RNA sequence: AACGCGACGAUACUACCCGCACGUUGUAGACGUAUAAGAAUAGGCUCCGGCCUCGUAUCCUAGCAGGCGAUUCCUCCGCCGGCCUCGAAGUGGCCGUCGGUAAUUCGCGUAUUGCAAUUUAGACACGCGCGGGAUCAAAUCCUUUGCAGACGACUUAGAUGUG
RNA sequence: CAUCGGUUCUGGCGGGGGGAUAAAGGCCCAGGGAAUGUGGCUCCUCCGGGAGUGUUAUAGCCCUGGGUGUAAUACCCUCGC
C-alpha cells in the first residue's frame, strides 16, 4: 500500500529505579515514511508486550535496503488477515527483485482478492526461496520452468491519445 | 507565380469560458491551439497574442471586419488547452469559433 | 423466460431521499441494539482465542519448528 | 490534434457509444463529421442483451397518445447511432442544436464518400478495446431484427461499390509500379550532389 | 481397433487423456521427497 | 501426408532477445520476471543506445529480430557486454529498418529553416527528373 | 423505392389533359406541347435516353393508364389516371411491353378473368360528423339521462389526467381509403354483346 | 383452435399454395399475358443509346 | 490462473491432406473434402512434426485451455470422415399400421429427401429433407432400416435426428404406443 | 412528417437562362480549410525481390498577395469542345484546341504602410444592373354539381361542346 | 516596447549535507557452493533433439570477506543562479 520501504525499528519502555536497563526490542515493520513505521511499531508492542508509547522511546529506526535489487527471486509470504468471518492464515508466492515489492505486490493481490485492507493485514514472514525446490505454488512454478520462452500474441499498439483519427486501421502483431 | 500560403498564425478554436460545474466565468476563454497536446508544448504560447476576427454589418471606418484582442495566460488541464484573456470577453455564440494565435510577442 | 422478447417493467435503481433517510436510520439503530446484545450477551467467550498455527504450505515450517523448540529449550534453562 | 473541413468516419469495428462520445466532443468543439457504414457499427456484450435493451427502448411510449411527444423509436442504424450521439449533446439548447447540425449519418457508403478518404477512431475500434474472447453484435443485425427495411438494398449496393473499388486499386497498383519505375530510371539523371544532399537531410 | 465400448457409443471418440492443465511443473521424484519430509513435518 | 498451415509467427520474448524502449535505446533480456516484466541489460558503448541493468515492463518495449545467442540466464554486465560486443548488435541494429526510420526521423527533425527551404528546391528538381522519367514510362505504355 | 424518370406517350387525349387543370375551360391547354416535340427533335432522342436510363437502372416499370370516362353516363370529362405495376419477365421486357402499350386501349378482360378473386380499392360513403352511438357502436345511455344519452358516459375515470387516444370520440365517420380483398368475378360482360 | 397465424396453418397453406393453387393461376396468367400481349404487338451521345445527363444536400458546402 | 503454453496434437493419416489458413479448416481423403471454420476460437496452428498438426494457446484462462480439445475432436472427426466416412442405421417399428418409406434424391437441389407415410393410420405425408452430402437409401439386408452415410459426421447425424422427431407420438401413453423411427446403430461406413 | 423526399407537365411579369459589374447583402465561423482499396487482427501487404509499431507519411509548397524582360523547359495547371462513362442524394476518364507555367540562371522594380494593429483576399446563397438569348401560363372568388358537407374543405361542370 | 516594484505560476542549471559515509554495480583479489548443469563423455532417436553423469572446461551463476573507494547514482534535506 504505498511506495513501501523497509524499516529496523528498535524500541524499549522508559527505565526506571527497578529496571534502570529495559528490554531493547526489533521489529522489521513494512510503511511509507518513519512517522508510520514508529505507529505501526507501537501498535503491535502494544498488542504483544503491554508496552505503551507514552511509557516507552524509540531507539533506533533504520532503512533495510535490499543487498541485491538487480537479482530475480521468489518470495513466500505467509500472512494472516481478517474478515467478518475472523482471522484467516495464508502462504501466498510472489516473483520480485526486493522483499519490499514483493510486500506492495501482496497487498495489492490481497486487495484484489479477497477485499482486504491494510488496517486487517499482518505480515508475519517474507522469505526470499532458497531453492526452486521451494518454490509451491503453480503460478510461479510455470515461471521458473526450464527454457521458458513465450510470444506476446493480439498486442494493442501503444497510440497517442490526443491523436483522435488515423488513416489506416491498426495492427496487432507486434 | 507564388503558390503559396501567406499563414504566419497558429489557428485556434474558443471552446468554452473558464467554469465549474454550473458556474461559467467570461472573463477567461478557454483555446485549442492546433496541435499542442500537453502543458510543456503549450508553455511555448504563453504571452503570445490571440486575436478573433469576426464580421459585422456596417462599415466603420473602411471595414465591415471587427478585431478583439487578447494574450494567452497559462495552461489549462493536461491535453494543451490553454486559458486566455481579451480586452473584452469573447462572445458566447463562439463556442466552436476560430482564432489567430500570433507568432509575437517572440522569444524566439 | 420470453424477456428477451418481451421485457417488462424495469427495476429502478434511482433510489429515494425518503428510502435513503428510513435506511440509514434503521441502520444506526441496528447498530446500537447489536451494541447493547453485545453488553447483555451471556454467551461463553474465552480468554485467549485458538491460533491459526503455521500453515503446512510454509516450505520453512520444520525450520520454524525448529527454532520454536531452541527458544523454549534456552527460556527453561535460564529460568 | 488537427483541423479539418469534414472528417469522414468509417463506422465498421466501432464501438457505438465510445465512437459517439468521441465524435459529440468533436462536434461541440465545431469540428465537422460524416459517419458511413453505421450497420457496421459494433456493441459490446451479447446480441441477445442489445436486443433485450431496443425491446426495453421499445416499450416506452406516451400512454394519452402515440402521435406526440412520446420516444419515437428509429430503427435504421445511423439513427440508432444518432440517438447515441444526441444523449451526449445538450441538444435542446441553440449551441447544441448547431453542433447537431455539423452531424452527418448513412447506413453504407453513398455518393461521393466513397471517393473521399475514411478515417478511424483507434479509441473506439473494437479490435483494440475489447478483451478477445468477449461477445459483440453489430447493430445492422440488431436493426435488422427490430424492423429496418433496408439491410438487402444496402448490402447490394456495398457490392456494387466494393466491385468499383477493386477496380480502382487495379489502377492504383498499377501507377504506383510506373511511379517506383520512374523512380529508378530517373535516379540516374539526378545530379549526385542534390542526391546526397537530399539524403542527408532525410529525403 | 478398438477394444472396448463407449458408454454413450460415440465410437470414433479418441482415447482422450486427463485434463491437467498444470501438468509438467513438478517431478516425480522431488514430489515424493516433499512428501517425506512433509511427513516429518506433520 | 501434407500439412499447409498458414498462420503467424511472432517473436518471441527469450534470454537474449534484444527489445527497443521508447526513447530508442536497447537492452537484452536476462532473465524472465513474468509474463509482464524482464530484467534487462544494455551493455552497449553507444550512449544511444545504453541502458542500464533493471525491470523493464514488455509493454513499453519492442521485440527487434536480433537475438543473442546462447546468452546464460542470469548472466551479469560482464558476460552480457562481453556476448554484445561479440555479437555485433549495434552493426545490426544499424542494419535493421528502425534505426534507418529513427535516424530519419531525427535527420527531419533537426532542420532549419534554410535547410527546409533547401530541402523544397532540390526536392523539386529531382521531382523534375522522376517527372519525365514517369512521362517516358506511361508514353510507352 | 424512388422514382427515377417517366416517359410520355406522343399524344394524349383530352380527357387525360383535363387531369392537370382545375379550370381547363378556361386555359389554353397547352400541357404536353412542348413534350410532344422530343418525338420530332432529333428522332426522339431524349425520349429513347430516358427508356434506355429505366432499362439499365430501374427494378421496378410501371405503365400510366387513365380511364375514358366519356363512355360512361358520368357528367365527369376529367379522367383518372393510375400507375399500374407491370410484373414478370425482365426489366427490359417490362419497358418494351410498355412502349407496344402506349396510345392503346387495354380492356378489361386482358387484365382479370372470370373465376379469379381480386382486390377493390375505393373511398367508402361519407356520413358527415357523426356520434359515438353510430360511428363506434357504443351503448344508448337510459331514456332522458341528463346531458344526453348518445354518448359515452365516463371518457376518463383513471389515470392519465387526459382523454386517451382509445376512448370513442364523435367525428367524422365514412369517406374513409378501404382495401378490401377476396372477391370473386362472376362475369366479365362485353359492351357490344346485346345478349350480356 | 389454431390461430391464423399458426406454424401447421402456415405450412399447410403453403402446401394447398404450391400444389393446388399454383398451377391454376399460371394457367390464367398465361392466356392473360398472351391476350394482353395480342393487344401489345397489334453517336451514342446523339442517338440516345449512351445515357447522357438529363437536361438539402448530401455533403456541406465546400 | 493464466497457464504460459497449452498445446494438444492431431495425427493425420498419409492418405489426407489439411490446409489450414485464417482458423478455416480444409480436410481432403479419399472420399472427399470437408470444411470448417473455427475462427470464433483463439488457437495457433503448427506443423510440429510430419503428420502430425499442433495446436496451442498462449497466456490463456482454464476455458481457452480447455477450448482446444473440442477444436481436436472436431478437426480428428473431419479427418475419420473423410477416410472411413460415418453411418447411421435406423430402424422404423409399429403396431398395426406399416410404415411406409419412400426415398428419393431431388436433381434440383442435389439432396435426399425421405417421405413417411402411414405413421399410425395418419393421412399426412411427412418430409424430411436431407442435409447435403448424405445418402439416405433402404436396406436390403434386414427388415424396415434405412442407412444415412457422409462424410459430415454432424450432417449425418442431425438428419437422423430430424427423422426421429418428425415421427412423434402426440397425447398417446407411449407406454403403449411404441411406434416411430429410431437411430438403431452408428459407427463408420468403411 | 402540415419545417421528410422523388419523378413529371405548363410556367404571362419586374418572372427564366447566359457573360461580367459590384454589394454598409447574409451565413454556429475559409486562410494548402490537399489525400477513395477491400479485408484480417491467434494475421496481413507486395512490383514476387521482399515488406508491416508508427500519417513523425505522401502530395503540394520560391517570384509586387507574387511585376516586367530574358535565359531556359516540355513539366504542371485551367477553361471549353468531342467521345465515352457515372443513378445510394448522379461525375468523372481519355483526346484535341487555346491560355497560363523558374526544372536552371540573370537584369530591372519594390522604400515612405514610417517599430505591431484582420493579411478586408475563400466558398455558397441572396440582391441591384446592363448586353444578349428563350417563353406568352395559371390559380382563386363567382355560377354549378352531390359521389361531399356544421362552416371551411371535397367530387364535378362552366370558352361551340357527345356543352 | 524597454527598465523596475508587488504578488504569483512554471522551466532549466551549478553546489553542499545525510543514510550501511546509500544499497547496488563494473574491474581485480581470496575462499566456498550449487543447478532450470556449460563444455566434455555415455545411451536413444523422427537425426530435429532428448535422458544421464558431473562443478568451468570450448558458457555462466550464487554466498562470504577484502581493494579501487570518502566510487557513482537513487531518495531526503539544503545554499544559490
Amino acid at each position: 500500500m504505498g511506495r513501501l520501504q523497509e524499516y529496523q525499528v528498535i524500541g524499549r519502555h522508559l527505565p526506571t529505579e527497578a529496571n534502570p536497563n529495559p528490554a531493547l526490542y526489533r521489529m522489521r515493520i513494512f510503511a511509507p515514511n518513519e512517522v508510520v513505521a514508529k505507529s505501526r511499531f507501537w501498535y503491535f508492542l502494544r498488542g504483544l508486550k503491554k508496552v505503551k508509547k507514552a511509557t516507552g522511546e524509540i531507539v533506533s529506526v533504520n532503512v533495510i535496503s535490499e543487498k541485491h535489487p538487480l537479482k530475480v527471486k521468489n518470495f513466500g509470504i505467509w500472512l494472516r488477515y481478517d474478515s467478518r468471518s475472523g482471522t484467516h492464515n495464508m502462504y501466498k508466492e510472489y516473483r520480485e527483485t526486493s522483499r519490499v515489492a514483493a510486500v506492495e505486490a501482496m497487498y495489492a493481490d490481497m486487495a484484489a482478492r479477497h477485499r482486504a485492507r491494510f488496517r486487517s493485514i499482518h505480515i508475519l514472514k517474507v522469505v526470499e526461496l532458497e531453492k526452486t525446490e521451494d518454490v509451491k505454488r503453480p503460478y510461479i512454478k510455470q515461471l521458473v520452468a526450464k527454457n521458458l520462452s513465450f510470444p506476446l500474441p493480439h498486442r494493442v499498439p501503444k497510440i497517442s491519445t490526443k491523436k483522435i483519427f488515423s488513416a489506416k486501421r491498426p495492427s496487432t502483431f507486434s | 507565380p507564388s503558390e503559396a500560403g501567406h499563414r504566419l498564425y497558429v489557428k485556434g478554436r474558443h471552446l468554452s469560458y473558464q467554469r465549474g460545474r454550473r458556474n461559467t466565468h467570461p472573463k477567461t476563454s478557454l483555446i485549442k491551439i492546433e496541435g499542442v497536446d500537453d502543458t510543456a508544448a503549450a508553455n511555448f504560447y504563453l504571452g503570445k497574442r490571440v486575436a478573433y476576427v469576426y464580421r459585422a454589418q456596417k462599415e466603420v471606418r473602411g471595414t465591415k471586419i471587427r478585431v478583439i484582442w487578447g494574450k494567452i495566460t497559462r495552461p489549462h488541464g493536461n491535453s494543451g488547452v490553454v486559458r486566455a484573456k481579451f480586452t473584452h470577453p469573447l462572445p458566447a455564440r463562439s463556442f466552436g469559433a476560430s482564432v489567430r494565435i500570433m507568432l509575437y510577442p517572440s522569444s524566439i | 423466460a420470453g424477456t428477451i422478447n418481451k421485457p417488462k417493467k424495469p427495476t429502478s435503481k434511482r433510489k429515494t431521499t425518503r428510502l435513503r433517510a428510513k435506511i440509514s436510520k434503521r441502520a444506526a439503530e441496528k447498530k446500537r441494539k447489536e451494541r447493547k446484545l453485545a453488553r447483555k450477551n451471556p454467551e461463553w467467550r474465552s480468554k485467549l482465542k485458538k491460533d491459526p498455527g503455521i500453515p503446512n504450505l510454509f516450505p520453512y515450517k520444520e525450520r520454524l519448528l525448529q527454532q520454536i523448540e531452541e527458544e523454549r529449550i534456552r527460556r527453561k534453562e535460564e529460568l | 490534434s488537427s483541423f479539418e473541413s469534414v472528417v469522414v468516419i468509417d463506422g465498421k469495428g466501432h464501438l457505438l457509444g465510445r465512437l459517439a462520445s468521441i465524435v459529440a466532443k468533436q462536434l461541440l468543439s465545431g469540428q465537422k463529421i460524416v459517419v458511413v457504414r453505421c450497420e457496421a457499427l459494433n456493441i459490446s456484450g451479447e446480441f441477445f442483451r442489445a436486443k433485450l435493451k431496443y425491446h426495453a427502448y421499445l416499450r416506452k411510449m406516451t400512454r394519452y397518445n402515440p402521435t406526440r411527444g412520446g420516444p419515437f423509436h428509429f430503427r435504421a442504424p445511423s439513427r440508432i447511432f444518432y440517438k447515441a450521439v444526441r444523449g451526449m449533446i445538450p441538444h435542446k439548447t441553440a449551441r447544441g442544436a448547431a453542433a447537431l447540425e455539423r452531424l452527418k449519418v448513412f447506413e453504407g457508403v453513398p455518393p461521393p464518400y466513397d471517393k473521399k478518404k475514411k478515417m478511424v477512431v483507434p479509441q473506439a475500434l473494437r479490435v483494440l478495446r475489447l478483451q478477445p474472447g468477449r461477445k459483440y453484435c453489430t447493430v445492422g443485425r440488431l436493426s435488422h431484427e427490430v424492423g429496418w427495411k433496408y439491410q438487402d438494398v444496402v448490402a447490394r449496393l456495398e457490392e456494387r461499390r466494393k466491385a468499383k473499388g477493386a477496380a480502382y486499386y487495379e489502377r492504383k497498383k498499377l501507377a504506383a509500379r510506373q511511379l517506383s519505375e520512374a523512380k529508378k530510371a530517373a535516379a540516374a539523371k539526378v545530379d549526385p550532389k542534390v542526391s546526397e544532399a537530399l539524403a542527408a537531410y532525410g529525403y | 481397433k478398438n477394444l472396448g465400448m463407449r458408454k454413450n457409443g460415440q465410437v470414433w471418440l479418441p482415447a482422450k487423456k486427463a485434463f491437467r492443465p498444470t501438468k509438467g511443473l513438478t517431478s516425480w521424484e522431488l514430489r515424493v521427497k516433499k512428501r517425506q519430509e512433509q511427513a516429518a513435518m506433520k | 501426408a501434407e500439412i499447409n498451415v498458414e498462420a503467424t509467427s511472432w517473436r518471441r520474448v527469450e534470454v537474449g532477445r534484444v527489445l527497443k524502449l521508447e526513447n530508442g535505446s536497447l537492452a537484452a533480456i536476462v532473465e524472465i520476471i513474468d509474463h509482464k516484466r524482464v530484467l534487462a541489460d544494455g551493455p552497449s558503448s553507444d550512449p544511444k543506445l545504453a541502458t542500464p541493468r533493471g525491470i523493464v515492463p514488455l509493454s513499453r518495449a519492442l521485440l527487434t529480430p536480433i537475438v543473442i545467442p546462447k546468452l546464460p540466464r542470469g548472466a551479469r554486465t560482464g558476460a552480457v557486454k562481453k556476448a554484445w560486443e561479440a555479437y555485433g548488435v549495434d552493426a545490426k541494429w544499424k542494419e535493421t529498418n528502425w534505426a534507418k526510420k529513427q535516424l530519419q526521423q531525427e535527420r527531419r527533425q533537426s532542420l532549419t529553416d534554410f535547410d527546409r527551404f533547401k530541402v523544397m528546391r532540390l526536392k523539386k528538381q529531382r521531382r523534375f527528373e522522376e517527372r519525365k522519367a514517369l512521362a517516358k514510362i506511361k508514353a510507352a505504355a | 423505392l424512388r422514382s427515377l424518370t417517366t416517359v410520355w406517350a406522343e399524344h394524349l387525349s383530352d380527357e387525360v389533359k383535363r387531369r392537370f387543370y382545375k379550370n381547363w375551360y378556361k386555359s389554353k391547354k397547352k400541357a404536353f406541347t412542348k413534350y410532344a416535340k422530343k418525338y420530332a427533335e432529333n428522332n426522339g432522342a431524349s425520349i429513347t435516353r430516358e427508356l434506355e436510363r429505366i432499362k439499365k437502372y430501374c427494378t421496378v416499370v410501371r405503365v400510366l393508364a387513365h380511364t375514358q370516362i366519356r363512355k360512361t353516363p358520368l357528367k365527369q370529362k376529367k379522367a383518372h389516371l393510375m400507375e399500374i405495376q407491370i410484373n414478370g419477365g425482365s426489366v427490359a421486357d417490362k419497358v418494351e411491353f410498355g412502349r407496344s402499350l402506349f396510345e392503346k386501349p387495354v380492356t378489361i378482360d386482358t387484365i382479370f378473368e372470370k373465376d379469379e378473386m381480386i382486390d377493390v380499392i375505393a373511398v367508402t360513403k361519407g356520413h358527415g360528423f357523426v356520434g359515438v352511438t353510430a360511428r363506434w357502436g357504443t351503448k344508448k345511455l337510459p331514456r332522458k339521462t341528463h346531458k344526453g344519452l348518445r354518448k359515452v358516459a365516463c371518457i376518463g375515470a383513471w389515470h392519465p389526467s387526459h382523454v386517451q387516444w382509445t376512448v370513442a370520440r364523435a367525428g367524422q365517420m365514412g369517406y374513409h381509403h378501404r382495401t378490401s380483398v377476396n372477391h370473386k368475378i362472376y362475369r366479365i360482360g362485353k359492351g357490344d354483346d346485346e345478349a350480356n | 383452435a389454431k390461430s391464423a397465424r399458426a406454424s401447421r396453418i402456415k405450412e399447410n397453406h403453403q402446401r394447398f399454395k404450391k400444389n393446388i393453387a399454383g398451377p391454376v393461376e399460371a394457367a390464367r396468367l398465361e392466356r392473360l399475358s398472351a391476350k394482353l400481349m395480342a393487344i401489345a404487338q397489334a453517336s451514342g451521345v446523339k442517338s440516345g443509346k449512351s445515357i447522357g445527363r438529363k437536361d438539402s444536400s448530401i455533403v456541406f458546402p465546400m | 490462473m493464466r497457464y504460459i503454453h497449452s498445446e494438444e496434437t492431431i495425427p493425420v493419416p498419409e492418405n489426407v491432406k489439411v490446409s489450414i489458413k485464417s482458423r478455416l479448416v480444409t480436410v481432403e481423403g479419399p472420399r472427399g473434402k470437408l470444411q470448417k471454420d473455427l475462427s470464433h476460437i483463439a488457437v495457433n496452428f503448427s506443423v510440429v512434426k510430419k503428420g502430425v498438426i499442433g495446436l496451442e494457446i498462449h497466456h490463456g484462462s482454464r476455458k481457452d485451455v480447455a477450448a482446444l480439445r473440442t477444436v481436436r475432436t472436431i478437426i480428428n472427426n473431419m479427418i475419420i470422415g473423410v477416410t472411413k466416412g460415418f453411418k447411421y442405421k435406423m430402424r422404423y417399428v409399429y403396431a398395426h399400421f406399416p410404415i411406409n418409406v419412400n426415398v428419393e434424391k431431388n436433381a434440383e437441389t442435389g439432396c435426399y429427401e425421405v417421405e413417411i407415410r402411414n405413421f399410425i393410420g395418419e393421412k399426412i405425408v411427412r418430409k424430411v429433407v436431407m442435409a447435403p452430402g448424405v445418402e439416405v437409401e433402404i436396406s436390403k439386408a434386414q427388415k424396415d432400416e434405412l442407412i444415412l452415410s457422409g462424410n459430415s459426421l454432424e450432417a449425418v447425424s442431425q438428419s437422423a435426428a430430424d427423422i426421429q422427431q418428425i415421427c412423434k407420438v402426440r397425447n398417446k401413453d407411449i407406454r403403449k404406443f411404441l411406434d416411430g423411427i429410431y437411430v438403431s446403430e452408428k459407427g463408420n461406413i468403411v
